[PDB]
């Protein structure tokens, strides 16, 4: 998953 | 602190130089020194603080993942015993990572959050508190894992409550908070459905507010919206 | 030293783990600890030592170049005075870089070089001595710049003399030494013609010896030959 | 210039  | 003798403005100037030089450990030390001057931080200064520590902890997290993967493979059947070195070195990186998270959390608790009254600063700091508790949760295994997870959740939830009341749905701070809280749900809290629902609702409410924005604000908001979409594509 | 209590084999194992994790400062500290055990290093261990410090000093050199460029622009006519911060921070990075070079040079002098009798180890260490004096020369400006440059030249020259007598022209250590000595001539010694001549002669003599090599050795040698060609293309 |  991509966080900021 | 070793930065106690340097002017606040000089610390900020050097943090910007450190960023250009990709010296993120230096950048974080300069920004820690600036926070410890006791004055509130401007928007630009908050972003320097976040960029510095995000890069420091990002390197530690990447190294921890490499070492953890090696350690778990050594515990698979048929694996040759190599002694304590992999565990020792993973523990070394883990302890350093925990120390950085504790440092950031300490700055937030003494006393950035308590003096932050505007929505933009308060949401920013509470999101950071959620993020650093989240990084602690990624490596936690002991008596406190549950409490670390709840600390992350509580900080994110307070940030969400303020953001929903005080900021438009396209505000980049609000969007980045929702993005990271959705990652918390998916990766930490074993709640993929909550993660997907939050990402979808955040994206759709931002979509409907884009018409109010200038070209530059539109670019800022849509960049973060794309990260929400990238996660939804990965998760569904 | 902080590694004095760790087994030699454990230090080497951890240096390899640090490399996989891209933790090059840790890697260098582990390899320094291994050298300080006092035993000679194997070929693989020499390469671990070089990789670790090359990455550490490479990050420092890149940062130093960024800061030096900013500092020189601040001295151009029309430039706004910003105070001492750029110079101070460039000096900070420079002092750290010099400290790393001094550490490597200290390991070579106490006592890696004096115990290295085989051509492969002796040439490797003398090349390293030339390289670290070269990195010191890149930042030198004072009473000793000339002596630092001559120290690099002398180490490279002794390494070249041994390599020419004891190794074939395709030997990768010999090729990498000639590559770096040619860079010394071009970048440090204001001798571009010597740099070009050395690179050309090294490339051509290696070309003529490739027929003696296995497929794997051929790949090793031609990779370094391509770097010589890349420089010749840049320089002519 | 490219070094090793
Ligand atoms: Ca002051
Ligand atoms: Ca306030
Ligand atoms: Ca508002
Ligand atoms: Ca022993
Ligand atoms: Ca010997
Ligand atoms: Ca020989
Ligand atoms: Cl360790
Ligand atoms: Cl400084």
């Amino acid at each position: 998953s991509n966080s900021l | 602190g070793a930065m106690g003798s340097m002017e606040r403005a000089s610390l900020i100037q050097k943090a910007k130089l450190a960023e250009q030089a990709e010296r993120y450990e230096d950048m974080a030390a300069f920004m820690k020194g600036a926070v410890e001057k006791g004055e509130e931080l401007s928007c630009e200064e908050r972003n320097l603080l976040s960029v510095a520590y995000k890069n420091v902890v990002g390197g530690q997290r990447a190294a921890w993942r490499v070492l953890s993967s090696i350690e778990q493979k050594s515990n698979e059947e048929g694996s040759e015993e190599k002694g304590p070195e992999v565990r020792e070195y993973r523990e070394k990186v883990e302890t350093e990572l925990q120390g950085v998270c504790d440092t950031v959390l300490g700055l937030l608790d003494s006393h950035l959050i308590k003096e932050a009254g505007d929505a933009e600063s308060r949401v920013f700091y509470l999101k950071m508190k959620g993020d650093y508790y989240r990084y602690l949760a990624e490596v936690a295994t002991g008596d406190d894992k549950k409490r670390i997870i709840d600390s992350a959740r509580s900080a994110y939830q307070e940030a969400m409550d303020i953001s929903k009341k005080e900021m438009p749905p396209t505000n980049p701070i609000r969007l980045g908070l929702a993005l990271n809280f959705s990652v918390f749900h998916y990766e930490i809290a074993n709640s993929p459905e909550e993660a997907i629902s939050l990402a979808k609702t955040t994206f759709d409410e931002a979509m409907a507010d884009l018409h109010t924005l200038s070209e530059d604000s539109y670019k800022d908001s849509t960049l973060i919206m794309q990260l929400l979409r990238d996660n939804l594509t990965l998760w569904t």
